[PDB]
């Protein structure tokens, strides 16, 4: 139905319930409201419309003051029909902000209240004060501070050839413009001059101005020449002429407007007190173990419970001591627990749930604590505890199970864990055997003991294997915890490769993180990029929510926008999860309250996405029915709708910020009718040039993690051979999780698959009706280089499930993999071999059956692109390593690691390595005739 | 005890945990799902507390503000202006019961689905031990005919 009926309370107590129309804006509402109350009691005593604000209960559960009244009443989505009138006066900037974070971050800001948890308060008191500042501090800074903050360089990887080119160059509020000649090598303070000497020809400074790509938020600015610009080096590339813009810089101010614990020597122990809400099978028994742990290691042997009957609400009440004193435990001591369903007497894991001996204030918990378990999963390795676990309690307390226990008073003062001060107290005091080290650290218990003693030498001599002495110690001794952690406030800081295996769960005290991020710091933007997705799983490892990784990552938001964007989405789109709801919840509303630009960016994406999944669910209840014809008519009709045409028009790219998806164009766009069914949604922009039309396609039913996962290490290969001076012409698109099996992926346009494209040398003749006469040596050129990536790619990452459909190939020549699923090998695995396709390599000799020339050309190439990421092999063994934290089914162990190191080859030398690659070559080259 | 009679075996019990693999599957996938309806549930009685609330301090408004006003006009000229107010109030009051009966409904659905959520966990937690025993038996057959020397390719064809 079209009208609805509201509910309006008016400030007087008088009540009126009448229609109006879901597509009405709320101004209009107020108008006929004020309209009707006319004729009912008390009106006289109203002030103005224009004297009150609309309130609503908005879907999260909180009061909203409706401030912008050009919002329909479909946008605002009120719980039920209610508005109430209340007074505009009072702290509306700040009321405004508070309702838009909870719309935008998924969570009710309330509901952070709801757990009154000190933790949880200082956590938003500490960090929104921060972000608040570094937003204000920001204001106060000039348009060019302000234009590195918004708009960040974007340039081509190394950060030779200087032939001359044209470029278009214009002004502002100006239909003509002057074209003129420059070169690759100039400074872009030298291109904006000849504009403004054309400018002068009838007739400021060059430095009041930068430059605009028109159609873009991209900027030409800085100290670099105009070759290392993504923008003219893929003009340059392509051959089209580079168009821009002189921006003014107040046209930018427009947009910018005593108790010791060690003293403590009693055995650790806790009242194991009663379950609940236990739902197992009532012949078996239930046991709980229990288990102190350190990361991955345990601080001492594992206890257990009685065997009580199964119930919902079983009662144990037992001591369970362990065999470690209060004084030895360290910072980051975790019980972890486990209930198992076991057979009568003469095992199902239930439940699981970990627990920090220490809390955030570095106070020894004491008292009893109510642990909603999490419930537990079958998997491979079949542990009895999951010390790796999430720390945080289950967010559904209405129905998990629980367990009750107690953890004693140890003293009548409350003891805190020591100070650092007192911890290099303790630390301070205290040619045959370096043969050894060397041997043991530039590669087991007696090594261990070596590495310990020696690690006055291993600081010296071995700074860079500070991760393999931090694993050598004994975390159960407060001694050894004091020595070790001494050495590290002196430790020379390593590299940004050493300090990425320090974030992992082996390391877990603070000290290492905090050393870790010391380290990240030299991090430029460009590089923190290619690890942010890494960085952001991290934090499911973190015990705190305050931490030097949250600060960090806040940090680099609040300087960089680019940054803050996909840092946005990465925790926007687990919020889901009820494991990091939380966690993301307030690290989100930090980055927030420091980002009201962007905030009114993001909104804008928000609902262009909230309305595509009406769009495409609409989609799948019409195909079912109906044909595709119909339905794709019914898809236009849906979208020309005022709702959903303004919701999808006008906004910024959320898989690149810098793109502006302008105008739909809803005749082109459409959806493939199989599998989750994905939108095809086409954008123009008459401004922009060439490649004014842009494309996204937006699915939803699939986990796009692992695509995007792939595709981001793909692009990470791509810069590490440019880097070398190796373009293999690849096509990293982009591909974006925006929340629960949703998101958006990036358009390759003139493109189709192999398979469609096959429907005698199919893929030749394809590229000869695509690049004609001279253009055909670009078309196989640009095959042969981007062939060899791939392949090389595919290879190193144990990519199977490739085929026809989905492979891809572009009218320029690039060939590229699409809708990565599957990797590292795999669920059971098998090594993927080094895969030469006799249709390609038909392509790659120019039609020919002995090419020797082009393919040795081709051969170089893979050896090429394959040494060099064995040059950086140990990067993607790091990078890898933290997206265990992910949870992803084919990336969960160390031997889903073992795969890249087998696949790169880093057990055995350079020399032998690219023999043995040759090896799988030249099978690979064989194995392409055979089989049919 | 024959390597035909173990890899026999071997295929039939890899059949059967790759089975209960799916039925475990396929419940978890209903204990997140409802995980999910139970804390928007939840979240949409917060809202119902949010919108009864706010219609209760509309009473309270009501009730202040008709006391000092309806003095000027109580016996003095209009009772009219009384019994339009007071017609008014009844609708606001009206309108609370079907609210709260509205809110009652979700507390009976909620109460329900949590039942669901349970019967889930307790129907996952009976199968769990032979998903389990299923995976270390096949796995140990899978030892026993790799160390009888029983090459990789005729292990693959009984696996699935
Ligand atoms: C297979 C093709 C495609 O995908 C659709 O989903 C689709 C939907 C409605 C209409 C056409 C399509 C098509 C086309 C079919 C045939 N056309 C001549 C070309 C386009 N495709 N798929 C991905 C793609 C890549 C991912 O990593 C993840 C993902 F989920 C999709 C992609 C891309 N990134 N860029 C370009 N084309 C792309
Ligand atoms: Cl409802």
């Amino acid at each position: 139905n079209q009208s609805v009926v509201v509910d309006f309370l008016l400030p007087t107590g008088v009540y009126l319930n009448f229609p109006v129309s879901r597509n009405a804006n709320l101004s209009t509402i107020k108008q006929l409201l004020w309209h009707r109350a006319q004729y009912e009691p008390l009106f006289h005593m109203l002030s103005g419309p224009e004297a009150y604000v609309f309130t609503c209960i908005n879907q999260t559960a909180e009061q909203q003051e409706l401030e912008d009244e050009q919002r329909r009443l479909c946008d605002v989505q009120p719980f039920l029909p209610v508005l109430r009138l209340v007074a505009r006066e009072g702290d509306r900037v700040k009321k405004l902000i508070n309702s838009q974070i909870s719309l935008l971050i998924g969570k009710g800001l309330h509901e952070f209240d709801s757990l009154c948890d000190p933790e949880v308060n200082d956590f938003r008191a500490k960090m929104c004060q921060f972000c608040e500042e570094a937003a204000a501090r920001r204001q106060q800074l000039g348009w060019e501070a302000w234009l590195q903050y918004s708009f960040p360089l974007q340039l081509e990887p190394s950060a030779l050839p200087n032939r001359a080119l044209l470029v278009n160059v214009k002004f502002e509020g100006s239909e003509e413009s002057f074209t003129f000649q420059v070169s690759t090598k100039d400074v872009p303070l030298a291109l904006m001059a000849c504009a403004l000497r054309k400018k002068a020809t009838v007739f400021e400074q060059p430095e009041d101005y930068t430059l605009q790509v028109n159609g873009r938020h991209e900027y030409l600015y800085g100290s670099y020449p105009l070759c290392q610009f993504q923008y003219i080096c893929s003009c340059l590339h392509s051959g089209l002429t580079p168009h821009l813009t002189m921006v003014h810089s107040s046209s930018i101010l427009a947009m910018r407007d005593s108790v010791s614990l060690w003293s403590l020597e009693q055995p650790f122990r806790i009242e194991l007190i009663q379950g609940s809400k236990v739902n197992a099978d009532e012949r078996m028994k239930l046991v709980v173990q229990a288990g102190l742990f350190h990361g991955n290691e345990m601080l001492c042997k594992t206890v257990s419970s009685s065997e009580v009957s199964v119930c919902s609400e079983p009662v144990w009440k037992q001591r369970l001591e362990f065999d470690i004193n209060i004084c030895d435990l360290p910072r980051m001591a975790r019980l972890c627990f486990a209930l198992y369903a076991v057979i009568e007497k003469a095992d199902c894991p239930i439940a699981w749930a970990n627990l920090m001996l220490f809390d955030y204030k570095d106070q020894l918990k004491t008292g009893e604590r109510c642990l909603y378990m999490w419930p537990s999963v079958p998997d491979e390795k079949g542990e009895l505890l999951n010390p790796t676990g999430t720390v945080r309690s289950n967010p559904n307390t209405d129905s998990a199970a629980a367990l009750l226990i107690c953890l004693p008073e140890v003293a009548p003062h409350p003891v805190y864990y020591p100070a650092l001060e007192k911890i290099l107290e303790l630390g301070r005091h205290s040619e045959e055997e370096q043969l050894q080290l060397r041997e043991i650290l530039e590669r087991y218990e007696h090594e261990k003991d070596l590495v310990w003693k020696l690690r006055h030498e291993v600081q010296e001599h071995f700074p860079e294997a500070l991760a393999r002495l931090l694993l050598v110690t004994k975390w159960n001794k407060h001694e050894d915890v004091a020595q070790m952690l001494y050495l590290l406030c002196s430790w020379p800081e390593l590299p940004v490769l050493s300090a990425l295996e320090l974030l992992d769960f082996s390391f877990p005290d603070c000290h290492v993180g905090s050393f870790a991020i010391k380290s990240l710091r030299k991090l430029t933007d460009d590089e923190l990029f290619q690890y942010l997705l890494q960085l952001v799983q991290v934090l499911k490892y973190e015990s705190y929510l305050d931490c030097e990784l949250t600060k960090f990552l806040l940090d680099r938001a609040l300087a960089n926008r680019k940054i803050g964007h996909f840092l946005f989405w990465h925790l926007r789109s687990e919020m889901h999860v009820p494991s990091v709801a939380l966690r993301f919840g307030l690290i989100l509303e930090a980055y927030c309250r420091g980002s009201t630009h962007h905030m009114k960016v993001l909104m804008k994406q928000g609902e262009a996405l909230s309305k595509l999944k009406a769009l495409n669910d609409f989609v799948k209840l019409s195909s079912q029915k109906t044909p595709k014809p119909q339905t794709k008519e019914l898809m236009h009709l849906c979208m020309r709708q005022e709702a959903y045409l303004e919701a999808l028009s006008h906004l910024q790219s959320p898989l690149d910020p810098s793109t502006l998806l302008a105008e739909v164009c809803v005749e082109q766009c459409t959806f493939m009718d199989s599998k989750m069914k994905p939108l095809w949604i086409m954008y123009s922009n008459e401004e922009a040039g060439s490649g004014g039309s842009v494309g996204i396609i937006f699915k939803n039913g699939d986990d796009l993690r692992q695509d995007m996962l792939t595709l981001q290490m793909i692009q990470l290969m791509d810069v590490l051979w440019k880097q070398e001076g190796l373009d293999l012409r690849m096509t990293p698109y982009g591909c974006l999780p925006t929340g629960d099996r949703t998101g958006l992926i990036e358009v390759v346009l003139r493109s189709d698959t192999i398979a469609n494209i096959q429907l005698k040398d199919a893929l030749l003749n394809w590229l000869k009706s695509k690049n004609p006469g001279e253009a055909l040596d670009r078309a196989i050129e640009e095959f042969t280089l981007s062939c060899a990536g791939y392949c090389v790619a595919t290879y190193v990452l144990g990519i199977g499930d490739r085929h026809s459909d989905n492979i891809m190939i572009r009218e320029s020549g690039q060939l590229f993999h699409i809708d990565f699923g599957h990797f590292l090998g795999n669920i059971n695995r098998e090594r993927v071999p080094f895969i030469l396709t006799y249709d390609f390599v038909h392509v790659i000799q120019q039609g020919k059956t002995n090419n020797s020339e082009k393919f040795e050309r081709f051969r170089g190439y893979c050896e090429r692109a394959y040494t060099i990421l064995r040059r950086h092999g140990l990067l993607f063994l790091h990078l890898f390593a933290l997206m265990r934290a992910a949870g992803l089914p084919e990336l969960s162990c160390s031997k889903d690691i073992q795969y890249l190191k087998d696949s790169l080859a880093l057990g055995k030398t350079e020399e032998e390595a690219l023999k043995h690659f040759r090896v799988k070559f030249n099978e690979a080259l064989r194995e392409s005739w055979k089989t049919k | 005890d024959n390597i035909e009679a173990v890899g026999k075996k071997l295929h039939e019990y890899n059949t059967q945990f790759q089975e209960k693999s799916r039925e475990y599957d396929r419940l978890y996938e209903d204990y997140t799902r409802t995980s999910q309806e139970i804390q928007m549930k939840r979240t949409a009685i917060e809202a119902f507390n949010e919108t009864i609330k706010i219609f209760e301090e509309q009473c309270q408004t009501q009730e202040r503000y008709s006391k000092e006003y309806i003095e000027k006009f109580k016996r003095e000229g209009n009772e009219t202006e009384i019994q339009r107010i007071m017609h008014n109030y009844e609708k606001l009051k009206s309108r609370i019961s079907e609210i709260v009966d509205s809110r009652r409904r979700l507390e009976e659905d909620l109460k329900k689905q949590a039942a669901e959520y349970r019967e889930i966990d307790k129907r996952m937690n009976s199968i769990k031990p032979d998903l389990i025993q299923l995976r270390k038996t096949r796995d140990q057959y899978l030892m026993w005919l790799t160390q009888k020397g029983v090459r990789q390719k005729k292990l693959n064809e009984w696996l699935g």
